């Protein structure tokens, strides 16, 4: 009963971005106009 | 949380031997735990969504 | 001294698991401890129990086993504080309903619990039994029990225990600490084993009892309590067979013609007579085998439920089964070597007469000196 | 309970000059 | 390692006894009177 056993020879990066909360808005002025 | 959800627990983890199944040359190992839970009265929480 | 290394730690490995609060009391128990109250044989011998070790009258003595010339009577003011508090413990309570509750509490679960309030140099302030059905512990590592927790959600007082406490330069602890007094078992397991108490084996005959006095409350109402079966032929006339009726019903005592005979020219009747026995209802004899089984279990002479019974009561299963390791308990970790707590045995009212003829015949012997004399019979110095 | 908003205040500043 | 037997309450009448009857035997020596009811020396 043979059990496999693997590992990669060679390995690889791993990159990923790095979104922020914006800068922001407010919903509703009071000093507006339609 | 203390009043919100109650963690229920009745037997701690235990191992054991397992006597049977076991013979002069291989042992075979048994272990287990016992426990739940539950909320209490959900009206002392609150979820935050978008 | 302490080597901190016991054999106890087979079972926190994987029998235990460290840092839970485990109960000391399953709930089972706790539940047939209390309908054991409501029993009535069960509370009788309970309060039997309960109330004979509560007689029993406190000290603090030197021990007879005095090896320990460095006594540990720390200050002689820890003890004379010692006395106050065995004689007046925590306000609102006695020394007399502390030792009523710590046997009760033995007897129902095998268990007994303190609390002490050691000021801040060995001298104890007040006592506290500890309710033992939702009195929670945790273990350590190696071996042992370090705190109590008290309370499930508000109380989290995790007294830590008598092991591990702010010990004096001496020994002596200065902030609180507990006891949880555990009554031995088998296959050790010291404070992880199963309780032993004798409400372990008297489940099937008080379930005997109750179930035989069900049938008794049962069978009491709803038997009728009537005599003369009297039954009609089927030929008589409604309108005089009513007649017979009120005939053979104006016999009764404050009756007109009550006592006479009655007397039917023709159409037979025919009475019975019911025997409504009624007189084993509660199964007299498979009843006291089982009051019996529920008493020896408690360890208490039939005959007491005569004064040679009574002594025996007392020096064999209340003397040895709580007086001793309760005595034990406390002597333990209350006080310094050398002193210890007692309680006089003269004190008890059955044994007077024994002692005092022990007391007289020694008297008559000449090969004993007199220190050997007393200590033989009390009486330290 | 049904998922209830969580409307706040706006940025509120003025009550007396309307914007062009 | 010795444990008392008179720490045993039902065994305190018959020590009592036979140590009576034992004080008016007189062809025995104090010392063998003590050690066949305890009392070493």
């Amino acid at each position: 009963m043979v059990k496999l056993n693997c590992r990669p020879l060679c390995q690889a990066p791993t990159a990923s971005r790095l979104v922020s909360p914006p800068c922001f808005i407010c919903r509703g002025v009071a000093p507006s106009a339609p | 949380w203390k009043t919100a959800f109650y963690a229920v627990e009745k037997r701690p983890m235990f191992f054991e031997q397992y006597e049977g199944g076991s013979s002069a040359w291989c042992v075979k190992y048994q272990f287990g735990a016992e426990d739940g839970g539950f909320v209490g009265c959900c009206e002392h929480g609150r979820i935050l969504q978008i | 001294p302490a080597p901190s290394a016991n054999p106890a730690k087979i079972f926190i490995r994987r029998f235990f698991s460290a840092g839970v609060a485990k109960n000391v009391v399953s709930y089972s128990n706790v539940m047939a401890a209390q309908r054991a109250m409501e029993h009535p044989v069960a509370f009788r011998c309970l309060d039997k129990l309960g109330l004979t070790v509560q007689s029993v009258k406190w000290d603090v003595g030197k021990d007879p086993q005095n090896t320990q010339v460095g006594d540990g009577g720390m200050s002689a003011s820890q003890r004379k504080a010692l006395q106050q508090i065995l004689q007046r413990p925590n306000p609102t309570m006695s020394g007399a309903q502390l030792r009523y509750s710590a046997a009760l509490s033995w007897a129902c679960f095998g268990r007994m619990a303190f609390k002490v309030s050691v000021m801040s140099d060995g001298s104890v302030n007040a006592i506290w039994p500890l309710g033992i059905p939702f009195l929670k512990q945790k273990f350590d590592r190696y071996g042992d029990v370090e705190s109590f927790q008290y309370g499930d959600e508000a109380g989290k007082e995790t007294i830590p225990s008598f092991t591990k406490v702010e010990k004096n330069d001496k020994g002596r602890p200065i902030k609180n600490y507990a006891f949880m007094i555990v009554k031995p078992s088998i296959n050790g397991a010291m404070n992880f084993d199963v309780q032993n108490t004798p409400l372990q084996a008297i489940g099937v005959p008080v379930a005997l009892y109750d179930a035989l006095m069900a049938r008794a409350i049962d069978s009491a109402d709803g038997t009728p309590n009537s005599k003369w079966l009297v039954t009609a032929s089927r030929d008589l006339d409604d309108g005089q067979a009513k007649e017979v009726k009120e005939g053979i019903e104006e016999t009764k005592p404050g009756g007109d013609n009550g006592g006479e005979i009655i007397f039917i020219a023709g159409t037979d009747v025919k009475v019975q007579e019911m025997k409504n026995d009624l007189s084993d209802i509660h199964s007299k004899v498979p009843l006291d085998d089982q009051a019996r089984t529920i008493a020896g279990n408690f360890g208490i002479p039939i005959a007491l439920l005569y004064d040679e019974s009574r002594k025996a009561f007392f020096e064999d299963t209340i003397e040895p089964g709580y007086l001793t390791p309760l005595e034990d308990g406390f002597s333990m970790f209350l006080c310094g070597a050398g002193y210890r707590v007692i309680f006089d045995r003269d004190s008890i009212p059955a044994l007077r007469k024994s002692r005092a003829d022990i007391a007289a015949t020694y008297d008559k012997v000449t090969f004993i000196t007199e220190e050997e004399k007393r200590e033989v019979t009390g009486w330290p110095a | 309970a049904a998922p209830s908003r969580l409307v706040q205040p706006g940025c509120f500043i003025c009550r007396g000059v309307a914007v062009s």
